[PDB]
């Protein structure tokens, strides 16, 4: 199957918003192996988050993650009309695979 | 000279771990305490497993 | 600031295969992924490759029709999708699983950092 997020999140500017990423304990809930992506429409996805809260080097601190249990979550500071995409979450397997998540499509109003 | 270090694998076994379920792995050169080159690998389910040298697996690890 | 390069968008008949390309800028391969996009819909897994582990892993519902090898001489790794059909029709990826090395040990990292740019699949209909 797949990971459990909303199709959409709507906010106004500046205001911060959190993503839920929902797996199993033979993904999410089995070790920290928990990613987050950042997709524009049309463009190959960008690394916003690995482990469960490491960000790499460029990624802007706004963006920030967590995990309890088999749920996984993307918050997103002080949000910008250019945070507006579609964000996955991902996550490794006991079966030695990936895991994606639905997609959770984030607008701006 | 003087080595206060000790080997530090008791046991061995040459089991082939998956990457993804790898956290580090340590390569301890040989001498300084211990005649024997050392792997130490940190798996994620917090286990704490030694592979020996030249084993099928991390034999072309060495390579990088 | 390595980057892949993937072959070009192919149009391919039902029952056929095809086989894309994803070519590391340097000089040796590294762990490799690949990942389908359909129109409007979410990402997917289909598998990887190790070429340091010596081992190659796919999903449950790709295994026996994807092929995925690597040559560590060209560093290139192929995508080969056997008996396509209609529901094929996406965007295919490939994506480094990426490791860290330094004085106190080799880290691997279990997310995509980079990303290729795309290979177009489309599927007759």
């Amino acid at each position: 199957s797949a990971l459990t997020q909303p199709a959409s999140v709507s906010a106004s500017p500046g205001q911060s918003i959190t993503i839920s990423c929902t797996g199993t304990s033979s993904d999410v809930g089995a070790y920290d192996w928990v990613s987050w992506y950042q997709q524009h429409p049309g463009k190959a996805p960008k690394l916003l988050i690995f482990d469960v809260n490491n960000r790499p080097s460029g990624v802007s601190h706004r963006f920030s993650g967590s995990k309890s249990g088999n749920t996984a979550s993307l918050t997103i500071s002080g949000l910008q009309a250019e945070d507006e995409a579609d964000y996955y979450c991902a996550s490794a397997t006991l079966l030695d695979t990936y895991v994606f998540g639905t997609g959770t499509k984030v607008t701006v109003l | 000279y003087y080595t206060s270090l000790r080997c530090r694998c008791v046991q061995e076994s040459s089991v082939f771990i998956p990457r993804r379920f790898i956290d580090r792995i340590q390569i301890l050169p040989r001498g300084n305490g211990c005649p024997r080159k050392e792997i130490i690998v940190w798996k994620k389910n917090k286990s704490i497993v030694c592979v020996d040298p030249q084993a099928e697996w991390i034999q072309r690890m060495m390579e990088v | 600031q390595v980057q892949l390069v993937q072959s070009g968008a192919e149009v391919k008949k039902p029952g056929s295969s095809v086989k894309v390309s994803c070519k590391a800028s340097g000089f040796s391969s590294y762990a490799i992924s690949w990942v389908r996009q359909a129109p409007g819909q979410g990402l997917e897994w289909m598998g990887g490759i190790i070429p340091i582990f010596g081992t190659a892993n796919y999903a449950q519902k790709f295994q026996g029709r994807v092929t995925i090898t690597a040559d560590e001489s060209t560093s290139t790794a192929y995508m080969e999708l056997s008996s396509l059909r209609s529901e094929d029709t996406a965007v295919y990826y490939c994506a480094r699983e990426p490791d860290y090395y330094d004085s106190s040990g080799y880290y691997p990292i279990d997310a995509f950092d980079i990303w290729g740019q795309g290979t177009t699949v489309t599927v007759s209909s």
